[PDB]
């Protein structure tokens, strides 16, 4: 039932167009991160249980944590790249914020 | 059946857009952003649209109608929904909203969502809110405020001030937290001292904004004290009287007036405190005069039958009248104030028809009006009735400005200084009439625009006439972008720029040739049929409907201009002519054909062309030579009119005999065997050859209009106006050139059209009293901010220094100016190189496209925008080159043996300084060294360009001092484009306006500076800032942002657009109306200042 209306509301244009700009609130952030994003769940080598492919995982220095800051970066105009493409095109769909 | 008979008699119902007049009403102008989509088969937005069209406003339904495809029309929903973001926080205050029909640059140039429907609601609101006290002092104060904030700028921070400020946050913000987790029983200190994480970084008010106000009392009754605070008399009566504790028990006459104008101050309860008793009585007596107030009243059926007063004022123009035959209401009113005699006449009288003096019962109907309590009060007034800086001051002609260079004594002179300032032509017309009557005459029918006649200046007619070419030349300009717009997406035009320039010049090849057979076969009652590419069908049909072809055709029979019935018309018509550059381009690659082979070529088909009138054969050779000579002065753009007075300068065998047809395929054979036909230098290009027609075709159209139908007799006028004046020599000169720009001929200096700005003369008393002067200073007053804060730019950075410098010395500033304004390069013996850079390369070239394509939007903006920074650019590196080619003829070794690099020798540099000598003029280079020197400049040309990328000055460049200011600069341009950047990070119109101005103001800056330099004045920013304005006034600096929005054909619409909507208002104002959409639409240099704000300040900033 939900998925019917939803349907047929979509239909019928009730969604707002989204901006030419992604919202400043789509992008990652430290507090995403600590939420449990990148956790890619079961796997044999330390390395491969984390999307960035930083090893340590108890005792870390400083030089992970510039590799880490980068590759969010990467990641993030990695997005934005993306989310222009789609929009460029005109195939966006019909989602907002956290489900965007 | 009854009902048919109601329906039968009634009238039609009228159509669905004959309502919504001013709100729906020009599509190029809107599509320019989405140009380059191709077109959907079959599709239909209102199919699309279904069950959506009801939510909207009817205006965004006119703008969401013009999609083709489906892509267009998602991308044109979204660009809706961010402008209602945009006016939804502007709406948080009535009065910036009615800025915003004047400062938002999508609205006033082109391409936002709906611009009549925004200029229609302000004009309301303002006529609203004046129920600043009438509709035009609403618009002009709406723009005062708005632009008076004083902006912050960035600086560098000590990271412990920082982190101590942070760290009273949160504290002080988290006292509101309940605390039911870890309760103070279970609280430690950590071992450790923690610390936030802050930047360090500081905001600090500006210092050199300027305070800008607006003068809204000038035509207006008001009260000036000390002759600063703005208020009205009912509001400074009142404090008078609370901090009046000094004054005689008066205070009771002030309580009863402050009960019953505007008023300059030059922290108003302390004002009035630093006064002495005696003034702030006499303000109080000058405040009495509110009569006025009331005298209009009566005069005007405000107050209809009121009593009270209507008797009063009836009572009191009886005894005006009384007095002349015994012995306005305005003047005899003020008379009762200033004079004492005048009251002692009236002493010595009674009335006629009661007792008392004259004089007695005339006060006792002016407490009636200043108070309005009907008939004590009598003693005050009589005992107020007994030198002070307090004063009634009557309605003045001449504003108060702030800038300097606009003052003037009288209305006509400060009329003439005003306009100099905004358009380029006023400045020229005024120099034409110098040079004596018949002068005089002559400058009204070619550059004037008069607004109380219908006989109107040629420039007129040809402005006005070219706007209907361009409204369908762009019609087949998005064709041409469309069909390349697949098998080329943005990435892969950044990655093989040279490559990407032969797929316009095949299809514009095979267009080209389908054209032809069409034309041949129309003429002569044939059948039509399509091609097999289905690229060339669409172009074809884009053009057909396009339909410039037969109105060209019957725009120019039109007054019957010479030789034109001559022409035969067809719907695929497209003129001839031939090229230069193919010959030399052709010439270059193959060394065995010499002029010798040429000329005789040409001989061949004169020698049979003219063979039934006897043509001798000298005559043959003659003409043979004289299409070569003539050919080679195309491709250098030294022609100029004087030389196409016979009939129209589109033939080319009229061109050849008037100095003193052909097979296309017959073949030559050359000396060394090769075979050669006239086909291989004809023109190609389709654009190139459109625009070219156009231009000159509406320039000959204005003129005839004028009176002019035929040039013959257009010299004779000159030559008999010029020989009046005391120095005819310039005079000649001076409408020589004039004329090569009117009929649109190349004059070799670096200028934007002439079509492109305007020569409004008319009534200068009803345009003072508008209100534009006050609109015209402020913007003047911001180029102070951006001239100040460039060259405060330019003395921090090193590079800055000795970049400054050399344009201060005579021995190098002179040629740098050169390099700057480009006057080597544009025209004469090195155009080769312009020609070779500007349509051989693409923006990929550039290298500063890579590194930033990511950051602005990747969209139309960054495209559109880097063309205008190509062209910029090749004129630098040109006139680089032929500086430095110069100094090496001159004889500065170290730049010989740094030519030598590319292939000099000692041959070529002996006859190169044999053929200077004797002729220094040189309009072009002798047929017997050009083939050698023209491709060691070639190749000189490709080098620098491959190491340059960067910003850097290659190793074998060291030599060179002025080099060493052109190299480095794009470096120094991408300082301010980050900064920019990283305040707003959008690329929006109001950053486009930015970055442009950013790019170009620092040249005019440079070359302002050398100019003042070598007439022996100092250089300070203001000097350099009121220089600035007698090379690029404001209506030139729209220019710019014009150009960085829209590029090639579109681009002369918008530019011309303005400037006829500046004349349709500024010519109503001056005949007696001052209606406020007169107002908005008369000052569309406003736009730009916004813009302005964010390049000036974002130049303060630290890194």
């Amino acid at each position: 039932d939900v998925v019917g209306k939803r349907a047929q509301d979509i239909a019928s244009g009730k969604v707002l167009a989204l901006p030419a700009n992604m919202p400043a609130d789509v992008s990652i952030t430290q507090a995403d991160v600590t939420a449990g994003i990148f956790d890619l769940g079961l796997g044999k080598d330390a390395r491969n249980r984390n999307m960035l492919g930083i090893q340590s995982w108890v005792f870390t220095s400083d030089a992970d944590e510039k590799a880490a800051q980068a590759r969010v970066s990467q990641v993030n105009s990695a997005m934005n790249n993306e989310y222009v493409y789609n929009q460029q095109r005109g195939s966006l769909p019909a989602l907002v914020g956290d489900d965007l | 059946n009854p009902s048919a008979l109601v329906q039968a008699m009634q009238k039609p119902v009228a159509s669905v857009t004959d309502s919504f007049k001013a709100t729906l009403s020009a599509k190029a102008l809107r599509g320019v952003e989405y140009a380059s989509i191709p077109t959907e088969a079959g599709f239909e937005p209102s199919k699309a649209l279904g069950d959506s069209v009801s939510q909207y406003t009817a205006d965004e339904l006119e703008f969401l109608s013009d999609a083709r495809s489906s892509a267009e029309l998602a991308q044109r929903r979204s660009q809706v929904q961010d402008t209602r973001n945009n006016y939804d926080a502007m709406g948080q205050n009535m009065l910036t909203t009615v800025a915003a029909s004047m400062l938002d640059v999508d609205m006033v140039i082109g391409g936002g969502v709906g611009a009549l429907s925004k200029v229609s609601r302000a004009t309301r609101l303002a006529v609203g809110l004046s129920a600043t006290i009438t509709p035009l002092d609403v618009v002009g104060t709406s723009v005062g405020i708005a632009m008076s904030a004083i902006p912050g700028i960035r600086k560098v921070a000590k990271a412990e001030q920082v982190q101590q400020g942070a760290v009273r946050g949160g504290v002080n913000a988290a006292e509101d937290a309940a605390g039911t987790v870890v309760p103070p029983k279970d609280v430690t200190v950590p071992p450790v001292r923690e610390v936030p994480e802050v930047q360090p970084i500081k905001t600090v008010a500006d210092e050199d904004y300027p305070k800008i106000d607006i003068d809204t009392y000038s035509n207006k009754e008001h009260i000036e004290v000390g002759r600063s605070l703005k208020t009205t008399v009912q509001n400074a009566v009142l404090a008078v009287t609370a901090l009046g504790d000094d004054l005689p028990e008066v205070r009771a006459l002030g309580r009863a007036l402050g009960a019953s104008r505007a008023e300059i101050f030059n922290t108003l309860s302390d004002h009035v405190r630093g006064m002495s008793t005696y003034e702030k009585t006499i303000l109080l007596h000058e405040a009495a005069h509110a009569k006025t107030g009331r005298s209009i009243r009566a005069v005007e059926s405000g107050a209809v039958s009121d009593g009270v007063v209507y008797e009063a004022v009836q009572r009191i123009k009886e005894i005006q009248w009384y007095v002349k035959a015994n012995v306005d209401t305005h003047e005899f009113i003020s008379q009762l104030f200033n004079s004492e005699h005048f009251r002692d006449a009236l002493r010595s009288v009674k009335m006629p028809g009661s007792d008392g003096t004259l004089l007695s019962n005339l006060m006792k109907r002016v407490v009636t009006l200043f108070t309005g309590k009907a008939p004590n009060a009598f003693d005050a007034t009589l005992q107020a009735f007994d030198p002070a800086d307090v004063f009634l001051n009557a309605p003045k002609a001449t504003p108060d400005l702030q800038s300097k260079v606009l003052q003037a004594p009288n209305v006509i002179e400060m009329n003439n200084k005003v306009m100099g300032a905004l358009n380029r032509n006023f400045s020229l017309y005024e120099r034409l009439k110098s040079f004596g009557y018949k002068a005089s005459t002559l400058a009204d029918q070619l550059v004037v625009d008069a607004t109380g006649t219908e006989a109107n200046s040629a420039a007129h007619h040809a402005r006005a006439a070219h706007l209907a070419s361009n409204v369908s030349i762009v019609q087949v300009d998005d064709a041409f972008r469309q069909a390349l717009s697949a098998d080329w997406p943005l990435v892969q035009r950044l990655r093989h720029p040279v490559l990407y320039r032969e797929a316009q010049r095949d299809l514009s090849q095979k267009v080209y040739q389908q054209l032809a057979e069409n034309h041949d076969r129309f003429l002569k009652g044939q059948s039509i049929q399509p091609s097999n590419d289905p690229r060339v069908n669409s172009m074809v049909d884009a053009f057909v409907n396009s339909n410039w072809a037969k109105d060209e055709l019957a725009r120019v029979k039109g007054a019957g201009i010479n030789g034109a019935d001559a022409v035969r018309e067809s719907p695929y018509y497209l003129p001839r002519q031939h090229s230069g550059n193919k010959l030399n381009d052709f010439m270059r690659n193959n060394r065995q054909v010499t002029k010798d082979d040429i000329v005789g070529m040409y001989t061949e088909q004169f020698s049979r062309m003219f063979q039934q009138n006897g043509i001798t054969p000298e005559t043959a050779r003659k003409l043979g030579a004289k299409m070569f000579d003539n050919m080679q002065d195309q491709a250098a753009h030294v022609q100029g009119y004087r030389q196409s007075i016979a009939g129209m300068s589109y033939d080319d065998i009229e061109n050849t005999l008037e100095a003193l047809e052909f097979d296309m395929t017959a073949q030559y054979t050359t000396k060394s065997g090769d075979m050669i036909s006239p086909s291989m230098f004809v023109n190609n290009d389709v654009m190139g050859l459109m625009e070219g027609y156009s231009r000159r075709m509406s320039g000959r159209v204005g003129l005839a209009k004028a009176g002019f139908p035929d040039l013959r007799d257009a010299v004779k006028a000159i030559d008999e106006a010029a020989a009046e004046a005391q120095d005819p020599a310039a005079a000649l000169h001076a409408f020589d050139n004039t004329m090569n720009q009117i009929l649109g001929y190349p004059t070799g200096e670096d200028v934007p059209d002439i079509l492109r700005s305007a020569s409004i003369i008319g009534g200068a008393l009803n345009l003072a009293n508008s209100g534009i002067y006050q609109l015209a200073d402020m913007s003047l007053m911001l180029q102070q901010f951006g001239i100040t804060k460039t060259l405060k730019a330019f003395g921090s950075t090193a590079f800055g220094r000795n970049a400054m410098d050399v344009a201060k010395s005579a021995e190098f500033g002179s040629r740098l100016q050169d390099v700057i304004e480009a006057r080597h390069v544009l025209s004469g013996k090195y155009r080769s190189v312009l020609t070779h850079l500007e349509d051989n390369r693409d923006i990929g070239s550039l290298g500063v496209a890579h590194r930033y394509v990511q950051q602005m939007g990747q969209g139309t903006r960054f495209v559109n925008g880097m063309e205008f920074i190509r062209r910029g650019q090749a004129k630098l590196v040109s006139g680089l080159i032929a500086d430095t080619v110069d100094d090496a003829i001159a004889g500065n070794a170290s730049a010989v043996t740094a030519m030598e690099r590319f292939g000099l020798n000692q041959q070529l540099l002996d006859e190169l300084r044999k053929a200077t000598a004797a002729n220094p003029d040189m309009r072009k280079w002798p047929d017997s060294v050009r083939m050698d020197i023209e491709a060691v400049t070639h190749n000189m040309a490709d080098s620098i360009v491959l190491e340059n990328r960067l910003g850097e000055i290659p190793a074998w460049m060291q030599f060179s001092s002025v080099g060493k200011v052109i190299l480095p600069y794009m470096t120094f341009v991408a300082g301010a484009w980050n900064k920019i950047l990283r305040r707003t990070a959008k690329l929006d119109g109001a950053t486009g306006v930015a970055i442009a101005l950013a790019y170009q103001m620092p040249l005019v800056t440079l070359s302002s500076a050398t100019s003042i330099a070598i007439s022996g004045k100092p250089v300070t920013p203001e000097s350099v800032a009121q220089r600035a304005l007698v090379q690029v006034p404001m209506m030139s600096w729209a220019g710019f942002a014009v150009d960085f929005w829209a590029n090639g054909a579109s681009n002369n619409l918008a530019a011309l657009a303005l400037v006829d909507r500046m004349h349709a208002a500024m010519s109503s104002i001056a005949s007696g109306e001052t209606n406020p959409e007169s107002l908005i639409k008369a000052v569309p240099f406003l736009s730009i200042l916004p813009g302005m704000r964010l390049m000036g300040a974002s130049l303060a900033d630290d890194d």
